[PDB]
DNA sequence: ACAGGATGTATATATCTGACACGTGCCTGGAGACTAGGGAGTAATCCCCTTGGCGGTTAAAACGCGGGGGACAGCGCGTACGTGCGTTTAAGCGGTGCTAGAGCTGTCTACGACCAATTGAGCGGCCTCGGCACCGGGATTCTCCAG
DNA sequence: CTGGAGAATCCCGGTGCCGAGGCCGCTCAATTGGTCGTAGACAGCTCTAGCACCGCTTAAACGCACGTACGCGCTGTCCCCCGCGTTTTAACCGCCAAGGGGATTACTCCCTAGTCTCCAGGCACGTGTCAGATATATACATCCTGT
């Protein structure tokens, strides 16, 4: 099975909630599409690094270790997963 | 007689309730599907641990919240209370993402 | 056989009970703590390795760790960490 | 002769809760240097234990005022973000399930006419 | 009939040398100032983006702005 | 009506490979200041008459600024 | 009569072009060296500096201030301003992560 | 050495802004720029002096400066 | 006593960059307790390719500046005019390289 | 007082420059820039490969760790071109 | 929108001048050749645990609408900053001179690796009870319209 | 300028639940005690360059005059986003179920550390010489006033 246009799954209320946690009062209507774009770019970078780490390990499953290494790679060190 | 709050007050209430809370603000299945779509764009026939998807969601939510904080600061800098795509672009380029 | 993994969980819990006798901790918080300890250990050890390489030293001593702590940790935290490390090294030297 | 001491951990020699032996082993197997001094694991374990004690004290303080006797990642996040010095130590680090520090820009508050 | 065939043949010959050898799909509008040969702008832009800084036919090395768009018409 | 486009197609292509001024020979020269294409002997003779300006866009150029090209 | 006077901004644009085309140091060497020694004596008294160390510090500070002024100008343009104000530098530094 | 931050003169800061593509500069820019420059020098010089102190040296070499810059994610080329 | 005279591993792989020096630095840099035979070859190839790319771009900039000698300004222009090579060295500053010449469109004269 | 011995990539950078730009020289400052760049990229690839070997509990760094490190650190098409060049050099080295 | 006057900038030749490119002598760091032992590649197994489906349901998303409050264009002003000019300051360049400390070298000794025996710390599994989530209701507090 | 009505939130308390923490068993890695090698501390010497001062020149900083353009406040207007009710929908939980491959073990082999000798690749030094600033002399691209 293949997956398409799941970037729309990051919905408008979800982006509004994320902005609320970021202390944003008013949100323009064009914020959402740019948020999909930038989140997609960030996910492409992180997932590409994680997939490269998985490919090096001869593995066909992306573990939390690969994601943690990809995050500590990009100056985005993540705690609580190993 | 219907009761309505003036615009911004409910938004401030959501700001307070989502800054007090810590749970993920994105639905889990759509984000998992997006991650799997990007992964199969990179490498086909791929499997994900649940902890890996949860870590990716934590990282993406943290990144988006920080980006929205910087975007809000950009909005205040331009004497505005609403954020615009130019605010996001300016924040990203100052952070070095562009 | 059976998988074996090591962590700073018991050490962090002992430190917590030393600093907060009647306070608990969760599994997720303990994971945060272990990740923090490994991250800081990696930073300090890598910096000490870099000092050893720059100064052509083949060994990592307490001087390298002290310099790494002064370089990485900020300000008053670095000063307290340096004092604690010197105290522990002097105590270990006697015993 | 066989008359020897039973055991005396280097952590107890240095008066540390953190393991001097495990830190020394990780230093040896981490390929940091060809050699590791005797006092280097002691110093590193002392520094790690001090940092752990500081963040755990702050986290317990954050948990106490929340009527919770059990530290959660939210308490750790609050402890790190309130302490600007630990915050700058861990500026580029994100904590899972920790949320964010509650703050709102002063201009976003209601005018209150 | 013969005149139409000759005209179609020479039109095909015109199509041969008016189209970029690298692409052979659409018309030339650029020149490299190193090998003095005419190509199309986005083919050489792709080659520079593909980090292939050699001319498709003479393999002459060209820079970032050694190619510029040609105003044929 | 297919042939009506044919000589219309001829005059369109035949116009744009020939010199804008001489209008009788294929272009084989360029001017890099104005990013325009002329033929070789026209720019030679119009340089020899000591007027260093582009006939159509009025761009000044030097001796080394224009050169031979292989349009084909 | 009528002495020549460039309009406000065109001279500034000419300096922008000149200092973006050129590569030399924009701060006089002796005052910056004195500033470096002033800041360094607060960490270790009786300290000596290699000359190349001072040049490296000067290059680093030139690059940092040029990038900071780039971000400052972008912040000013974002606020629909062509002049740079201190709040522009504060916003740029806080987004970059120093503040 | 006292009050050498004013040695970073106003025209020097204007030149720095010109290289940064700044067309107009406020009069309050210069003091705040001097302050942030002082902060940057404090960080870099503190790291460099720590590197020098570890080497048991009393001279701050250029290699100490480039190590200090590389520590702060500001890698500099041309000095080793 | 019969043996082959000499053949550097850089010459074996057709590389200008030193495979032997890269191998020695890999062992001496405390990266792993063992280093494979092909790892310095591949690393020398990658370093040589990056060197060739940056040097070709710098030489192109130098020719465009009518100079036959590469200066740090040409290297800086080579880095900043190539997006991939720019973001490979995004957090890297080059001494005496200057900056990429650009002016924001709002700062240009209004032509009024 | 004797004379020391300092290693550098200066002659290698010069050889590469001569094989890519036969009639173009390089200044001493630009040579220093190039040597610093080579050292930085070398240490970066080596550190990433060391971390890769540590993650997989592998005691040796082979061509595959450098493969992964180049695919990670180098961006865009630099990555795939350096992969092609490295694989070409490894094949030519194993053949001879 | 268009002269033109002036200002600044881009090309075309002599001329020095250190810096750069090439030639030499070492010498020590890579290359050849060979050993040996451990790291890892490969085959096999097994058991987590990941993926996929089905069903309930229900919280959340999507939709549409009213309106109000913020975004933005325009205007006015006044002051802060740009540009130019005369004046003063100190940066820069060179030259000398002194020596402090970088850098290197020879001793040797005292730490760090290595290794055999071992044992006590630390991890995996079990289990229990209590900290906490949740439900539910009242009291408190915030917001907003209408006086 | 508040009263009061409506709605969100805090607090108090009972109850169940699931995971935090204590305990037990085991096992393997940290400890102890030696040997042996060599890394570095330590004194001594050399000599490079860092520092300090001096004087002349002139580039640059600085102070001021004056104009202007733009930063900012105010006004209008207007339209886009927020609050909210309703409908849809698919997220989420539970349960089931298969099998994929992560992880572990065992075996073998080949690849790399280690050694020894050897030689030539590269570095330090020296020296010719030539892009290359650095001028002038001449020919266009803007800037600004003016009509
Ligand atoms: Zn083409
Ligand atoms: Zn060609
Ligand atoms: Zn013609
Ligand atoms: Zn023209």
């Amino acid at each position: 099975k293949v997956l398409r246009d799941n970037i729309q799954g990051i919905t408008k209320p979800a982006i509004r909630r994320l902005a609320r946690r970021g202390g944003v009062k008013r949100i323009s209507g064009l914020i959402y599409e740019e948020t999909r774009g930038v989140l997609k770019v960030f996910l492409e970078n992180v997932i590409r690094d994680a997939v490269t780490y998985t490919e090096h390990a001869k593995r066909k499953t992306v573990t939390a270790m690969d994601v943690v290494y990809a995050l500590k790679r990009q100056g985005r060190t993540l705690y609580g997963f190993g | 007689k219907p009761h309505r709050y003036r615009p911004g007050t409910v938004a401030l209430r959501e700001i307070r309730r989502y800054q007090k809370s810590t749970e993920l603000l994105i639905r889990k299945l759509p984000f998992q599907r997006l991650v799997r779509e990007i992964a199969q764009d990179f490498k086909t026939d791929l499997r994900f641990q649940s902890s890996a998807v949860m870590a990716l969601q934590e990282a993406c939510e943290a990144y988006l919240v920080g980006l929205f904080e910087d975007t809000n600061l950009c909005a205040i800098h331009a004497k505005r209370v609403t954020i615009m795509p130019k605010d996001i672009q300016l924040a990203r380029r100052i952070r070095g993402e562009r | 056989k059976r998988s074996r993994k090591e962590s700073y969980s018991i050490y962090v819990y002992k430190v917590l009970k030393q600093v907060h006798p009647d306070t608990g901790i969760s599994s997720k918080a303990m994971g945060i703590m272990n990740s923090f300890v490994n991250d800081i250990f990696e930073r300090i050890a890598g910096e000490a390795s870099r000092l050893a390489h720059y100064n052509k030293r083949s060994t990592i001593t307490s001087r390298e760790i002290q310099t790494a702590v002064r370089l990485l940790l900020p300000g008053e935290l670095a000063k307290h960490a340096v004092s604690e490390g010197t105290k522990a090294v002097t105590k270990y030297t006697s015993a | 002769g066989k008359a020897r001491a039973k055991a005396k951990t280097r952590s107890s020699r240095a008066g540390l809760q953190f393991p001097v032996g495990r830190v020394h082993r990780l230093l040896r197997k981490g390929n940091y240097a060809e050699r590791v001094g005797a006092g280097a694991p002691v110093y590193l374990a002392a520094v790690l234990e001090y940092l752990t004690a500081e963040i755990l004290e702050l986290a317990g303080n954050a948990a106490r005022d929340n009527k919770k006797t059990r530290i959660i990642p939210r308490h750790l996040q609050l402890a790190i973000r309130n302490d600007e010095e630990l915050n700058k130590l861990l500026g580029k680090v994100t904590i899972a399930q920790g949320g964010v520090l509650p703050n709102i820009q002063a201009v976003l508050l209601p005018k209150k006419t | 009939a013969d005149a139409d065939e000759i005209l179609q043949e020479e039109i095909k010959e015109y199509k041969a040398r008016l189209t970029c050898p690298c692409c052979n799909t659409r018309k030339k509008d650029a020149v490299l100032t190193k090998c003095f040969h005419v190509f199309c702008f986005e083919c050489v832009r792709g080659r520079y983006e593909a980090r292939q800084r050699k001319c498709p036919k003479c393999n002459a090395a060209f820079g970032a702005h050694d190619f510029h768009r040609i105003y044929i018409s």
